[PDB]
């Protein structure tokens, strides 16, 4: 019997800072035990300082990104070139996903950008449209490897102030873009080591008030 | 389906079909409504050119829409039945979804909306 | 009805400079229902430590079985069993039940008393040995533990520093798994002293 | 999930956890399971995240349209029935929801309606919904009286979620409290179970099963 | 796994990668897939890890007892016969896929064994998930009358093909050379082309970071 | 819901400095029966694109008709149909990719794996893959079926990344493709000796080679192999 | 597989392709499917590689033990031992075997043993997946008391067609000649037989 | 949903319906009224699939109430039961049928007689002196066969009903949290508050 | 079978076990004692598959009684629990396993301490301050987490137990016909007749 779904592997990661936000993702694309492409990007600039990635089944991922990009275009036409806010984009994506509640897009979706106060924002979606704003989210094949590391290093979970008898927690603070990229690169090199579907290359998209910058790094190709 | 626009504007800005419907109302038997401090009363005329009538079975001029609302009318008798039926159905539909009987304002607003729809729908007078 | 994930639990082991560490959570449940918060998964036979995850009845049974076997070993050999030798005994015993296996994920840890070399090892349910310089993981949050250990671990950590690394690896991995947690225990093992510490963690 | 809401002398208490799971994977610890429909109406969420989120947000749009059309805030009964009639249309399609519509109006007073995805709709004083509902019931029922103070009622709701968060593997994260009065709903904070458990253990002397 | 075997002038060489998987997770990044049956008869194993280790040790044990009994150096065909009859008896339930090679008084030999108990003879062979990637290289570059150094190069190149192109295979290349008249040389980690890059940050925690409830000295002594 | 009946096996391809090469054998298999031997599975579109198709042949012939009709439709009311407004490889691909995904979404797929190879108007090499699921990807080398497992490893030794493309000539590239076709004949049970090869160069244009054969085969070592052990 | 055995004036000749498959992958392109169970009694193997090897090994053991006690066994005796194994273990075996041997009294003989374990003595036999495509050809072209060169051509042309149409058959054409003169091995490569 | 009973006596019809609403391993409510008034002298109890029961009951209630307003007249219990049966008979061959079983107790004012109708989800109608749906019948029918007489009073009928509830509370596996009892007679519908 | 509870307090162990035996739609008995005395200071309650429960309980009872006669000595609760666990651990990999869950409440006379062990049919043993099997735990554990203290008296333990039974009687779907309560302490085993 024909199976309409497939698994293209890969993993993605979004972190938010004070005045910026990053959305990273590896460039490897696979089916079963074969590599299809060592460089196939799945993180996209969608305009209005919104970056997006839909990881999982690539055909559904591309379809969704394509539809959201098109949604942004028609938002401008219908509302006098108004900038689509990240919170509005998030709600719009929920309706795109839920529209196929009974034949779902098989993807984990993450978007990143700046909120209306200029502060960094990351939203994450399940395959059918549930969403939540967070400081931190990993998605895809190696999500279970990376996410607990982020809880520990970004949100300082299970870390207490030395000598305070485990009474005072390590205080929360924003991380610099330099410190965040360090965490991203380490997260992906670790994920590459222990997950077979992750590797080849890392592509990070950084979002500030000045626009959308890119950075690329090599990853192990085995 | 029959599509013809029967209700349309005229050069002077009148919809003659709507205005001619008012003439039909003017022909109808008189109906009066008076509300007191703790009640409302609906009075209705019945023309006396009809003797040998059977008043037991003849359709009454005042109709119950629900147990707490009534509707009287003036104009074409056959037309009134269609409005009354719709109003009665909407009354039960309101109780079903809102779990509360209609207000008199709501029931009126619904009936008025039906009448309006027939002034800019194709194929109907 | 998946034997390895009915009760839940995790075990992790690490190496350091002239030392080893092994840690486990304390939960025992029946699927969603948490039943006990005192169920330790690490045992020892002389200076050799064994942690076992998986189906709880088999964890208990295997502990009792290896206590049985190591006691007879010591009587006949007139010496304590070493980690490398014990590792082979575990493998043999598990593969004996090849087509009716114990649903477990054991982890050996200890220092060889002759050479002084730190030693850890892991197994699958039917006895395949997995040796490692750095770390071994096991249980329902093994994916989480793999991610924590791969990023946090560095070689030649001092006993005091190694404690912090293994504890953070376990705690943060346990918090991302529903069937693991409810307390934790860490064993720091030097050549001729062994410290056991209970960790404070979230109880949900 | 674990969610509850109960009726008492001083109005309605509503308490929920904040965990979200995908199998045994803990996906989130910071999920908002209470939806603020208007200043006088609350909705709780249990079951499929998106189903609850999507349709309760939609419910809020339908309630807004009611007060625009009727020039009057919607009744709790009517609001709950919009949701229940909607899910009944999808009955058999596979929607997964356990919701509670809580609020105050003049004609009704404080009211709680249980609504689920197989079309059940029930008015009642006490309800617990979710995978850890039984754990919450155990504490709530054994300590519930109508004459509870606002202070004691807030604590019992908080304590009931904590009980379930502890025992149920698929409940946890943090407790979100709400109090609904004649004047509307009032938010009573986010309470992390990490700190709350030990604070409650020490001060109350309970949870003796746990290693102190 | 990727494993290969290649015959040359005066003997035979076998090779293997060093990745062990647990679903999509890499369990062991440097495991030894080359097994010693007797001093000059070696085995490369793919499939169920416990089965390959257990079946190789059992036959290796019985070969040693046989060698002592007959006062003769063991032959490859004896190991081949004993392995295939054992595996056949279990009707494929013992998931061992082996490449058996070695030298003996009869000469140099190269065989493969499958889980159901069938054996094959050849000058070049490959087994495991990366066997197609390896066999592609072997079919392209293999010739008659290879030298020692040419066969090692061809064998390692066939393993490398698996390392890079197969997700099931990775990390390092192990080699064992069995030449006639000489001792067999086991070349553990003959190539290490997958070294982990320096991490961006040290994750050494300040002492006291972890909250502790109880301390106690454990008694290991009698 | 379908099952494929008459099928075509691997399609292989790669980029080189000035263009792209693509190849596929001329067999139409009916299960294990090697039924049809004169089947062309490379279909040129204009003088700048070649579409290689594997999988179900009835669905391949349908796609042929669609591409044929696309050329006709593009020529309508188009004075620049043989110049600036000619069909690009990227246009032809996106059209097919759209169709493939729409068909999978209606649970009635075209049971194929497709590689569109060509050169754009600005000289850039184009090489992209699409299949019955609507899954798309691009790479310096691309292959379908057994080609993915056996050809790609060999072709990636020539062009491993982007920077290796300018360093690869058409002579070196064609040699690798022809070699890969030989390997597939050794090892794929549903392959044939006869095949077609196409080169699209930014300078010399489209070169379509028919009736090629696998040659220089090593079989002599077979005579020395006796028995299965003893 | 495509396999066949053909009796002729001086004895009998066995023939086979060299392809072994796992699904559509060719695990071995130079396989030897013609195997010795005794000096001048050989067999063609089709079906499961494991089953046919295990069977052939057991038969070789039985005939070696037979020879030690009672001298050279007949070709019929060899076929009977194959049958006994195939019939009694029919539920657990996938083996289609052709037995062929040369006596001096009985000359060339061919016995075929299908899946069920039945025995059939024939002038010539064909078997394996690829045999289906050459029933028509072989029936029309076979003659009794052929010469060596004629029989080699008959087998070569037959297996050539079987290989051409069957995807599960290919590689080289191996042959084994059984006569009073001795045992001769023959091989024929694609470049020759494909263009017949 | 689970237990619904009905007894027709000399001058009235008595309906008893369980109060429990259970889902999974939790009794969510112990005061549920499993009945709707269709008209002043007609009452319908119901039991079956969750959601379907109330949706169906209220849909019938709306239709009968609509009829009453339109004609300014109350339909006979027999007429209401036939309408209900036909709706269920349509339903059973729908894409998704109503899985609801009902009892209709009414007092016919023209005949001055009480009437009890039992209708299952297939649309199977029968007029009976006493009726039950689900597993309840397996205990109550045999009990009523013995103790029931056609000329009983309303008080005698309530004692007969107490006997049924006692038996069910003794031998039924599930706790159904008692019953709500309602009487239908010449003066309309009323609820017994102490049972 | 269904509900079995256990609470260990300062100086005793208290076991509560439901009285109902149900098969199909009939409660066959409402006075069933789901326990066996293994030794003078050791009591075992049980619940699970029909037939298996009593067969297993009596088999364990026979073995412990045999031991007592042979050695003229009473096994410790810990020793009895380990014996029971091993028997269940053997059973689970048998042709037909015992589908029985047990609680073992005992008073160790050498330590002068009460002990409560919970063992499931797989052979999973845990020592606990309070325990339960089946769906009962889903209500009682959270309740006991709140109200239980380690230094409670036997009377305080019985009130705590009444609180559990009340909750179960309110929220459980099935009627389990109350419980038989038994206390194990330094003076042996005795039954509370009025609960
Ligand atoms: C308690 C905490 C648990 O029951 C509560 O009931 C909460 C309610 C809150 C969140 C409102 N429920 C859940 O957390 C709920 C449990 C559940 C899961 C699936 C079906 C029904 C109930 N969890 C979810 O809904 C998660 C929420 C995500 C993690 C944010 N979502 C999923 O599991 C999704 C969608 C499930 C689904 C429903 C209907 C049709 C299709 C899919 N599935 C995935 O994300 C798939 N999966 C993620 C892991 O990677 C592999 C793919
Ligand atoms: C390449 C990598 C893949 O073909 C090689 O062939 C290697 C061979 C080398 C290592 C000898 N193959 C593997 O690494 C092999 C892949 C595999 C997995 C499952 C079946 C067949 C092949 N991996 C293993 O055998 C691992 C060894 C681990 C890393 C120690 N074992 C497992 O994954 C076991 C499988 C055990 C098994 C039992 C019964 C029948 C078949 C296999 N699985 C688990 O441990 C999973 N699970 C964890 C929770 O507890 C219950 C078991
Ligand atoms: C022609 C090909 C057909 O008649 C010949 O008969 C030859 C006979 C020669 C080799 C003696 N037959 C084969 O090559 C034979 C075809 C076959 C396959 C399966 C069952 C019966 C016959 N091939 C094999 O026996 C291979 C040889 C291996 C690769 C060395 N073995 C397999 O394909 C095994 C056999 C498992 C089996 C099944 C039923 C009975 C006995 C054994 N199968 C696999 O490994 C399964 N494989 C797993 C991955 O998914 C693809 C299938
Ligand atoms: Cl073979
Ligand atoms: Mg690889
Ligand atoms: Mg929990």
């Amino acid at each position: 019997q024909f199976n309409p779904y497939g698994d293209n592997g890969g993993t993605i990661l979004g972190i938010a800072g004070e005045d910026f936000a990053v959305l990273a993702g590896d460039t490897r694309n696979i089916t079963d035990y074969s590599i299809n492409s060592r460089y196939e990007p799945k993180v996209f600039d969608c305009g209005d300082n919104i970056v997006m990635s839909a990881n999982g089944f690539a055909a559904d991922g591309d379809a969704l990104v394509k539809r959201f990009k098109n949604s942004v275009k028609w938002y401008h036409f219908d509302h006098n070139d108004k900038k689509l806010s990240i919170n509005s984009a998030a709600r719009n994506i929920q309706h795109l996903l839920y529209g196929k509640r009974f034949f779902p897009y098989y993807v984990h979706t993450i978007i990143a950008g700046l909120d209306e106060d200029g502060k960094g924002a990351v939203y994450s979606f399940d395959p059918v449209g549930s969403y939540e704003r967070e400081q931190c989210r990993a998605g895809g094949a190696a999500a279970s490897l990376i996410m607990p590391f982020l809880d520990n290093q970004v949100n300082f979970k299970n870390q207490y102030e030395p000598g305070t008898n485990g009474k005072v927690k390590k205080p929360l603070k924003y991380l610099s873009v330099e410190e965040v990229i360090k965490l991203v690169r380490d997260s992906f090199t670790s994920a590459t080591e222990r997950h077979i579907q992750v590797g080849d290359g890392l592509e990070i998209l950084i979002v500030t008030k000045d626009g959308v910058r890119k950075e690329f790094y090599e990853l192990k190709r085995d | 389906g029959y599509d013809r626009a029967l209700s349309i504007f005229s050069p002077d800005g009148h919809i003659f079909q709507v205005e001619y419907a008012l003439e039909a109302v003017k022909r109808g038997t008189c109906a009066v409504g008076v509300k007191g401090k703790n009640c409302v009363v609906l009075g209705c005329e019945r023309r006396s050119t009809l003797k040998l009538q059977d008043t037991r079975i003849t359709p009454s001029k005042v109709s119950k829409i629900d147990s707490h609302v009534v509707l009287s009318f003036s104009g074409l008798n056959a037309d009134s039945r269609i409005l009354i039926e719709k109003a009665r159905v909407e009354a039960q539909s309101h109780r079903l979804t809102l779990e509360d009987p209609v207000t008199v304002e709501y029931l009126t607003r619904y009936v008025a909306g039906v009448q309006q729809r027939y002034t800019q729908s194709g194929g109907v007078r | 009805s998946d034997p390895s994930s009915i009760n839940g639990g995790i075990v992790v082991a690490m190496t350091g400079k002239d030392c080893v560490a092994i840690a486990c959570d304390l939960r025992l449940g029946s699927q969603s229902l948490g039943v006990s918060n005192k169920f330790e998964k690490i045992f020892h036979y002389g200076h050799v430590f064994l942690g076992i995850t998986g189906l709880a009845t088999d964890v208990t049974t295997l502990n009792e079985m290896f206590r049985y076997k190591t006691n007879l070993y010591k009587l006949k050999e007139e010496r304590a069993i070493e980690p490398e030798t014990f590792t082979q005994l575990v493998s043999s015993s598990l593969y004996e039940r090849r087509f009716g296996p114990y649903f477990v994920g054991p982890v050996v840890a200890g220092i060889n008393s002759k050479s002084g070399k730190p030693f850890i090892a892991g197994f699958d349910l039917i006895g395949c040995i997995d040796e490692a310089k750095d770390f071994i993981v096991s249980g329902t949050a093994s994916d989480q533990l793999f991610g924590m250990c791969e990023s946090l671990y560095e070689p030649n950590l001092e006993p005091e520093d190694l404690f912090e690394t293994i504890s953070q690896a376990l705690l943060n991995a346990a918090d991302r798994d529903a069937l693991s947690g409810w307390g934790a225990v860490v064993y720091i093992i030097k050549k001729d002293e062994v410290v056991k510490r209970y960790l404070k963690m979230r109880q949900d | 999930t674990t969610t509850l809401a109960f009726r008492f002398q001083g109005g309605i208490i509503v308490a929920v956890d904040s965990r979200a799971t995908a199998g045994n994977w803990v996906a989130s610890q910071t999920v908002k399971k209470v939806i603020e429909i208007n200043p006088f109406l609350l909705g709780t969420m249990a079951g499929g995240t998106v189903d609850c989120q999507f349709w309760e947000t939609w419910l809020g749009s339908q309630c807004r349209l009611h007060e625009l059309r009727e020039k009057e805030r919607i009744s709790v009964a009517a609001a709950s029935k919009i949701l229940s009639n909607l899910v009944y249309q999808y009955k058999g399609a596979g929607l997964s929801m356990g919701t509670m519509i809580c609020g105050y109006t003049r004609k009704e007073g404080p009211t709680i309606y249980y609504v689920d995805s197989d079309g059940t709709r029930l008015k009642g004083d006490i309800f617990c919904v979710g995978s850890g509902q039984t754990f919450a019931y155990g504490v709530l029922d054994s300590n519930y009286k109508w004459d509870l103070s606002v202070e004691d009622a807030l604590y019992l709701g908080k304590r009931s979620i904590l009980a379930a968060a502890h025992r149920d593997a698929y409940s946890g994260g943090s407790v979100n409290l709400y109090h609904v009065t004649e004047d509307g709903w009032i938010y009573h904070g986010n309470h992390d179970v990490g700190e709350l458990f030990w604070k409650v253990k020490e001060e109350e002397g309970s949870f003796n099963n746990v290693i102190g | 796994t990727t494993i290969v075997g290649v015959k040359f002038n005066n003997g035979v060489v076998i090779a293997a990668d060093t990745r062990s998987t647990q679903g999509p997770i890499v369990a062991d990044k440097n495991c030894a897939k080359l097994h010693r049956i007797s001093p000059k008869i070696w085995c490369a194993g793919a499939g169920t890890a416990a089965d390959t280790e257990a079946v190789t040790q059992l036959i290796g044990s019985n070969i040693e007892l046989h060698s002592l009994y007959t006062s003769r150096e063991p032959r490859v065909v004896s190991a081949l016969q004993m392995l295939k009859q054992h595996l056949f008896k279990y009707q494929g339930h013992i998931g061992a896929y082996l490449i058996v090679a070695g030298v003996d008084p009869t000469g140099s030999h190269l065989f493969s064994i499958h889980a159901h108990g069938s054996t094959d003879v050849g000058y070049y062979l490959s087994l495991g998930s990366g066997s197609l990637a390896a066999m592609a290289v072997l079919e392209s570059h293999w010739k008659q009358d290879l030298t020692k150094e040419e066969a090692i190069k061809l064998a390692s190149d066939a393993i490398q093909a698996g390392i890079w192109n197969d997700l099931g295979s990775g990390s390092n290349v192990d080699v064992c050379v069995m030449e006639i008249g000489k001792d067999a040389e086991y070349l553990r980690n003959y190539l290490t082309p997958n070294v982990r890059e320096e991490k961006q940050k040290s994750y050494k925690f300040p002492r006291g970071t972890t909250a502790v409830l109880k301390e106690s000295i454990v008694n290991i002594c009698d | 819901t379908q099952q494929p009946i008459v099928t075509g096996t691997s399609v292989i391809s790669m980029k080189y400095d000035n263009g792209v090469i693509i190849a596929a054998d001329n067999l139409g298999s009916y299960g294990s029966l090697l039924r049809f031997n004169g089947v062309e599975r490379l279909i040129p579109v204009g003088d700048n694109t070649v579409v290689g198709i594997s999988g179900d042949i009835s669905d391949m012939q349908h796609i042929e008709r669609l591409l044929k009709d696309l050329v006709t439709e593009n020529a309508y009311d188009n004075p620049l149909a043989d110049a600036e407004e000619a069909l690009e490889p990227s246009y032809i691909f996106e059209y097919l990719a759209t169709v493939m995904y729409q068909r999978r979404s209606k649970m009635n797929p075209l049971w194929n794996a497709i590689i569109v190879a060509g050169v754009q108007s600005n000289g850039d090499q184009f090489l992209r893959y699409v299949n019955l699921l609507g899954v798309t990807y691009s790479s310096p080398t691309l292959a379908t079926g057994f080609g993915a497992h056996m050809a790609n490893p060999l072709l990636r030794k020539v062009v491993d990344r982007e920077s290796d493309i300018p360093k690869t000539t058409v002579q070196v590239a064609e040699e690798a493709i022809v070699n890969a076709m030989r390997v597939l004949y050794y090892r794929d049970a549903r392959s044939s000796r006869n095949f077609s090869l196409a080169i699209i160069d930014k300078n010399t244009g489209l070169t379509f080679k028919k009736n090629l054969q696998v040659e220089n085969m090593k079989w002599d070592f077979a005579k020395d192999i006796k028995g299965y052990g003893t | 597989t495509s396999i066949m055995a053909v009796t002729f004036k001086d004895g009998v000749i066995l023939g086979a392709d060299s392809r072994t498959t796992t699904g559509a992958y060719i695990a071995n392109r130079v396989t030897d499917k013609l195997t010795r169970v005794h000096d001048k009694i050989w067999c063609c193997r089709s079906g499961s590689a494991a089953d046919t090897q295990a069977i052939a090994d057991i038969v070789q053991y039985h005939l070696e033990l037979y020879t030690s006690q009672y001298g050279t066994p007949s070709t019929e005796t060899a076929a009977s031992v194959f049958k006994e194994l195939c019939y009694e273990n029919k539920d657990n075996l996938t083996a289609g075997i052709i037995v062929a041997g040369y006596d001096d009294k009985n000359k060339g003989e061919v016995y075929t043993i299908p899946l069920g374990g039945s025995v059939h003595k024939l002038p010539y036999a064909i078997a394996g997946s690829g045999s289906t495509f050459i029933y028509g050809y072989c029936d029309k072209n076979f003659r009794e008391n052929m010469s060596k060169e004629e029989t080699v051509d008959f087998i070569k042309h037959s297996l050539s067609q079987a290989i051409k149409w069957d995807g599960s058959s290919g590689g080289v054409i191996r042959m084994v000649v059984l006569t009073a003169a001795g045992v001769e091995r023959l091989i024929f490569y694609p470049d020759e037989y494909e263009q017949l | 949903m689970d237990i619904i009973l009905g007894i027709r006596v000399q001058d009235s019809v008595i309906l008893a319906s369980s109060k429990a609403v259970t889902r999974g391993i939790s009794v969510l409510k112990d005061s549920d009224d499993k009945t709707r008034q269709l008209s002043p002298h007609t009452l319908m109890s119901f039991a079956g699939e969750a959601g379907d029961t109330v949706q169906f009951a209220e849909y019938i209630q709306a239709n009968i109430q609509l009829y009453s307003i339109r004609e300014d007249y109350e339909l006979s219990p027999q007429a209401v039961s036939s309408f209900v049966r036909q709706e269920l008979a349509k339903s059973i061959r729908s894409r998704r049928p109503y899985q609801v079983n009902v009892l209709i107790g009414g007092y016919d004012k023209k005949k001055n007689k009480p009437e009890l109708y039992q209708i299952d989800y297939l649309g199977t109608k029968v007029e009976l002196p006493y009726g039950a749906h689900g597993y309840s019948g397996f205990y109550t029918f045999s009990l009523l066969d013995h103790h029931y007489r056609p000329d009983m009073t309303t008080e005698e009928g309530l004692d007969l009903l107490k006997l049924c509830v006692q038996e069910l509370e003794k031998r039924m596996p599930m706790d159904f949290k008692g019953v709500i009892v309602k009487i239908v007679d010449k003066d309309g519908i009323r609820q017994v508050d102490d049972f």
